[PDB]
């Protein structure tokens, strides 16, 4: 993405599908390397590797990348602290719920739960 | 006066040997209102 | 917390459960009276209609409805309103005067064109002849009663003790009893006005009873609605218990897990 | 901040978000290996808060006028009040 944005300087898109896969990944390793985990089991490092991560994304001064990161959240409970570090770092969410699937509404994205910064 | 008011008020005098229940003194008394209407536009609930 | 917002909102099903239980028992209560007191009023109109129907009948429309002030006494409220409505497209122009505030809510609503006369406090008694006379007296002289050449009164049939199926009727008119077929098989007397005072005391006699029939109605709805109210809180009871059960679960899990990490270390 | 109030300027300091504050000390103090406190963030995390936020006064008239005013913000993570931090 960096190569696109950058180098070639054309507008550009990136998908990831899931950044909770990335933070998951993460902490699996986590315990083997010899850290002492955090709560809810997350890497100590989980703050910096998300932060590392959803800096390198950011839209320079050079290209515009518009992207999309699809959080599968863990067990459903956004209180979880994987998720959690994830909505401060998006410009917008539309987070999806279960409940909203439930109630059949396709796409099951909450309605009450679902926010833009360009929503003004 | 209507008919059914005129022996309305003989009833209620006709509550009062002696030999008084609590059925009677209800016949008797009432705390109803009645709202006068028109158009929407209402008239004060006057008392029944 | 989700703890103590499990709880806390369990609590307030708990408390909702306790009062819709609590309202329909003091309802069964409130019913038997209100059942007997029909019994006999319905008595005393059947010696009237018995007139009615010996006599024939052969009768703009005025409409005249029956609920109680007090809510929450199922959909008698709405279901009477319904048939209501569907009458208003009947005769469009018909003055409606509504005995009690729910029906005087939904009719109002629906057209606010209508409403000329409505009363008050209806609901909290059980009706009394007293009442009758009253509206009967001021239907006469404020909505000059025998002008309309229709008069239907709306009222809730108790048709169970379990059911209601709003029911209406229609009052003769003082015309209606001088060119009824027979009349002169009764011993019509030129001297009295007995079509003038007959109408007069059929207006109250018969208002009397559909406010009968309409009150056992009333009382019973509000004591199958509670009943219903109670089914629905127990169901949520059920639900919220469950959830507090999975989250009990998941705190204990959740601290031993920090326990646990210390002391690893 | 407190250069301003020590020179009798007055102030105000938003201080957003101590809650990723803590995070920080969190992933910092778990990799000294501290003795980890609940919800992973040691003890003198309320140490650590207490001690940063103690720092906002109105100085007393004799010792200027400068007031540094603190507003910290915490995002609470499901309205959890009872949570450590």
């Amino acid at each position: 993405a960096e190569y696109f944005r950058d180098e070639e300087g054309q507008d550009v898109l990136l998908f990831i599908d899931n950044i909770f896969r990335f933070t998951q990944a993460g902490s699996e390793v986590s315990a083997l390397l010899g850290r002492i985990p955090s709560a809810v089991g997350y890497q100590p490092t989980l703050a910096t590797d998300m932060g590392l991560l959803q800096e390198r994304i950011t839209t320079t001064k050079k290209g515009s990348v518009t992207s999309v990161q699809a959080v599968y959240v863990p067990a459903d409970d956004l209180t979880d602290p994987a998720p959690a570090t994830t909505f401060a770092h998006l410009d917008a969410t539309t987070v999806l719920s279960r409940g909203i699937s439930e109630l059949g509404i396709y796409p099951a994205v909450d309605p009450l739960d679902s926010k833009s910064r360009l929503l003004d | 006066i209507s008919y059914a008011a005129y022996l309305n008020v003989a009833a209620q005098a006709i509550r009062s040997t002696e030999l008084q229940t609590a059925s009677v003194l209800n016949r008797s008394q009432t705390d109803a209102f009645y709202t006068q209407y028109k158009n929407a536009s209402e008239p004060t609930p006057i008392t029944k | 917390a989700t703890l103590k917002e499990v709880e806390m909102r369990l609590k307030s099903i708990k408390n909702i459960e306790k009062i819709t239980k609590t309202m329909k028992i003091v309802a069964s209560t409130r019913l038997s009276k209100a059942e007997k007191a029909k019994i006999s009023a319905k008595k005393m109109d059947e010696a009237e209609q018995l007139f009615y129907k010996n006599a024939e009948t052969k009768n703009k429309e005025l409409i005249v409805a029956i609920t109680s002030d007090k809510g929450l006494c199922g959909s008698i409220h709405s279901q009477l309103a319904k048939a209501v409505r569907r009458h208003l497209n009947d005769q469009p122009n018909a003055d409606i005067v509504t005995i009690g505030d729910k029906i005087k809510m939904q009719l109002l609503r629906t057209h606010p064109n209508n409403i000329k006369l409505s009363i008050n406090g209806i609901g909290k008694d059980a009706p009394t002849f007293q009442e009758s006379a009253l509206i009967a007296d001021k239907l006469l002289s404020v909505m000059k009663a025998g002008t309309y050449p229709k008069i239907s009164i709306f009222y809730n049939d108790p048709v169970s003790s379990l059911s209601f199926e709003p029911s209406e009727k229609p009052i003769f008119n003082a015309k209606t009893i001088e060119q009824s077929p027979s009349f002169g098989k009764f011993e019509i007397d030129t001297d009295a006005n007995v079509p003038r005072d007959l109408f007069e005391y059929t207006l109250a006699n018969q208002m009397l009873t559909a406010m009968a029939q309409g009150y056992a109605a009333e009382i019973s709805a509000r004591r199958n609605a509670m009943d219903n109210a109670s089914k629905n809180a127990g169901d949520m009871i059920n639900r919220y218990s469950i959830l507090y059960n999975r989250t009990r679960q998941a705190v204990i899990t959740n601290e031993l897990v920090d326990i646990i990490t210390g002391a690893s270390s | 901040g407190e250069w301003f109030r020590d020179n009798g300027k007055h102030a105000l300091i938003v201080y957003d978000d101590l809650s990723k504050q803590a995070v920080a000390y969190r992933q910092l103090s778990l990799l000294l290996r501290r003795p980890p406190g609940r919800e992973a963030y040691p003890g003198d995390v309320f140490y650590l808060h207490s001690r940063l936020l103690e720092r906002a006064a109105k100085l007393s008239e004799k010792e200027g006028s400068g007031s540094l005013t603190a507003l910290p913000v915490i995002e609470t993570q499901g309205g959890d009040v009872s949570a450590y931090i």
